[PDB]
C-alpha cells in the first residue's frame, strides 16, 4: 500500500465515473429501443424510429473505445494488486457494455 | 489585433503569433497547439478540428480530410485519383474540377477543396482571437514548396473565403528556414536543406539564402511516407507476438486492433526520450491480457528500411540543386517523425557530423517561421 498507489488509483475512481456516465447513456438507448419494439408506432414507422438511435448507439461506442484507450496508457507494477484488480473489473465491465451496444446495434437499420 | 502565421497542414494545422520578442504557438479550445484539419458535417451540424475528428469513427462517410492534396487540383489529377481509393468521404467531377460530397442536415451537399481549407482557415482565426481576445484578419499562411499556381491561388481563396486579408502565401521550408533565423546570418550565399517528415507525407527542399533573398534549388520526397507507417511496422510486430504468445489471431478484430494501434502511437513517441516503451492492454482479445515491451533497437530494426529510404530524397536533392553535401551550410528538421533519434543520426552521419537545427519544435517550426513573417510584414 504505497502512496504513489493512490495516484493510480484515483486515476482508475475517475475512469470508472466516466464509465457510469455512458453506461446511463446506454440505458436510455435501451428504454428507446423497448420503447419502440412495445410501443405505439406503425410497423413501417418503427424501422424509422429504431434507426434514428444509430448516431448515438455509435457514439456510446466510441466513447467506451476512448476510455479503453485512457485505461491502457496505466502502468500498473505487480506490487499494485488493488489497482491491477480495478483496471480488470472496469475494462470487463466496459467490454460488457460494447456487447450490449452491439446488440441495439443487431435490432436497428436492418 | 496583431498579424499571425498559419501552418495549413494537410493532417493538422498550426497558428503563432510573434509577441514580446518571440514567438508563441496558441493552443485550442481543447488546449492542442496543433488543430486537426477536419470538417465534420452531421444531421444537426457542422464541425471543425477537433470536435470533427472526435466523431470520425461515428460518421466517417460525412468527415472530411486531407483537402490539401486536393487544393488547387483537376479531377482527373494522378493525385486525386490515387487518394480517392483511402478516403471514406466521397470525391465528384464538377466540369474537370474535384468537389467532395457529403451528407448535412438531412440533403446532399457539395464543397470545393478551398471552401472545406477556409472552415479550417475560420478555425485557426477563431483560435487566434481566442488566445488574444482581440480580432485577427491579417495572416501569413504556408504552402509546399512544389505547389503551383493554382494550388497557391487556392490557398490565397481559402484565406479570403475565411475572412483573413493574407499577407503572404509563403513556402513551407522558406518558413522553417526563417524559425532559425537563417536569413539574419552574416556571410555568403547560404545552401539550406530542409528536411520535412510529419503529416503524413515527407519533402526534402534545398533553398539558397542570399542578403535575405530565398531561392528554392530542388524538392524531393515521397508524398505518403510518414508516422503511419512507422506504427504499422510496429502494429505487425505486435499481432505476431500476440500470435507467437497466445496462437491467436487479432488481426480481423478492429477494436483489438485499435487498442495495439495506440498504444503503439504513444510508445513511439516514449522511444524518442527513453530506450524502452511498455505495453499493458487488459482483454486486448478473448479475454487475453496482453502485457509486452519494446526496445528503442527493436523499433529501428522493423522501421531500418523506410528510415534509411529518407536519405534517397537527400541524395535527389542534391543532385538537382547541382551541390554536394559538403556544400550544404544548414538541416532544418520539421515534422513530428524527425523526433526519432534514428532519423536524427543517419541525417547526421550522412552529412558527416553536421549539427542539424531541432531546438524549435518539429511540429510548430512551419508555424513559427509564418508568425516572424506576418509581424515582419507588419
Ligand atoms: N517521437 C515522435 N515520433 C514521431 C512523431 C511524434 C509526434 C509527437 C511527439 C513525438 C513524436
Amino acid at each position: 500500500n504505497s502512496p504513489q498507489e493512490e495516484v493510480e488509483l484515483k486515476k482508475l475512481k475517475h475512469l470508472e465515473k466516466s464509465v457510469e456516465k455512458i453506461a446511463d447513456q446506454l440505458e436510455e438507448l435501451n428504454k428507446e429501443l423497448t420503447g419502440i419494439q412495445q410501443g405505439f408506432l406503425p410497423k413501417d414507422l418503427q424501422a424509422e424510429a429504431l434507426c434514428k438511435l444509430d448516431r448515438r448507439v455509435k457514439a456510446t461506442i466510441e466513447q467506451f473505445m476512448k476510455i479503453l484507450e485512457e485505461i491502457d496508457t496505466l502502468i500498473l507494477p505487480e506490487n499494485f494488486k488493488d489497482s491491477r484488480l480495478k483496471r480488470k473489473g472496469l475494462v470487463k465491465k466496459v467490454q460488457a457494455f460494447l456487447a450490449e451496444c452491439d446488440t441495439v446495434e443487431q435490432n436497428i437499420c436492418q | 489585433g496583431p498579424a499571425v502565421g498559419i501552418d495549413l497542414g494537410t493532417t493538422y494545422s498550426c497558428v503563432g503569433v510573434f509577441q514580446h520578442g518571440k514567438v508563441e504557438i496558441i493552443a485550442n479550445d481543447q488546449g492542442n497547439r496543433t488543430t486537426p484539419s477536419y470538417v465534420a458535417f452531421t444531421d444537426t451540424e457542422r464541425l471543425i478540428g477537433d470536435a470533427a475528428k472526435n466523431q470520425v469513427a461515428m460518421n466517417p462517410t460525412n468527415t472530411v480530410f486531407d483537402a490539401k492534396r486536393l487544393i488547387g487540383r483537376r479531377f482527373d489529377d494522378a493525385v486525386v485519383q490515387s487518394d480517392m481509393k483511402h478516403w471514406p468521404f466521397m470525391v465528384v467531377n464538377d466540369a474537370g474540377r474535384p468537389k467532395v460530397q457529403v451528407e448535412y442536415k438531412g440533403e446532399t451537399k457539395s464543397f470545393y477543396p478551398e471552401e472545406v481549407s477556409s472552415m479550417v482557415l475560420t478555425k485557426m482565426k477563431e483560435i487566434a482571437e481566442a488566445y488574444l481576445g482581440k480580432t485577427v484578419t491579417n495572416a501569413v499562411v504556408t504552402v509546399p514548396a512544389y505547389f503551383n499556381d493554382s494550388q497557391r491561388q487556392a490557398t490565397k481563396d481559402a484565406g479570403t473565403i475565411a475572412g483573413l486579408n493574407v499577407l503572404r502565401i509563403i513556402n513551407e521550408p522558406t518558413a522553417a528556414a526563417i524559425a532559425y533565423g537563417l536569413d539574419k546570418k552574416v556571410g555568403a550565399e547560404r545552401n539550406v536543406l530542409i528536411f520535412d517528415l510529419g503529416g503524413g507525407t515527407f519533402d526534402v527542399s534545398i533553398l539558397t539564402i542570399e542578403d535575405g533573398i530565398f531561392e528554392v534549388k530542388s524538392t524531393a520526397g515521397d508524398t505518403h511516407l510518414g508516422g503511419e507507417d512507422f506504427d504499422n511496422r510496429m502494429v505487425n510486430h505486435f499481432i505476431a507476438e500476440f500470435k507467437r504468445k497466445h496462437k491467436k489471431d487479432i488481426s480481423e478484430n478492429k477494436r483489438a486492433v485499435r487498442r495495439l494501434r495506440t498504444a503503439c502511437e504513444r510508445a513511439k513517441r516514449t522511444l524518442s526520450s527513453s530506450t524502452q516503451a511498455s505495453i499493458e492492454i487488459d482483454s486486448l482479445y478473448e479475454g487475453i491480457d496482453f502485457y509486452t515491451s519494446i526496445t528503442r533497437a527493436r523499433f529501428e530494426e522493423l522501421n531500418a528500411d523506410l528510415f534509411r529510404g529518407t536519405l534517397d530524397p537527400v541524395e535527389k536533392a542534391l543532385r538537382d540543386a547541382k551541390l554536394d553535401k559538403s556544400q550544404i551550410h544548414d538541416i532544418v528538421l520539421v515534422g513530428g517523425s524527425t523526433r526519432i533519434p534514428k532519423i536524427q543520426k543517419l541525417l547526421q552521419d550522412f552529412f558527416n557530423g553536421k549539427e542539424l537545427n531541432k531546438s524549435i519544435n518539429p511540429d510548430e517550426a512551419v508555424a513559427y517561421g509564418a508568425a516572424v513573417q506576418a509581424a515582419i510584414l507588419s
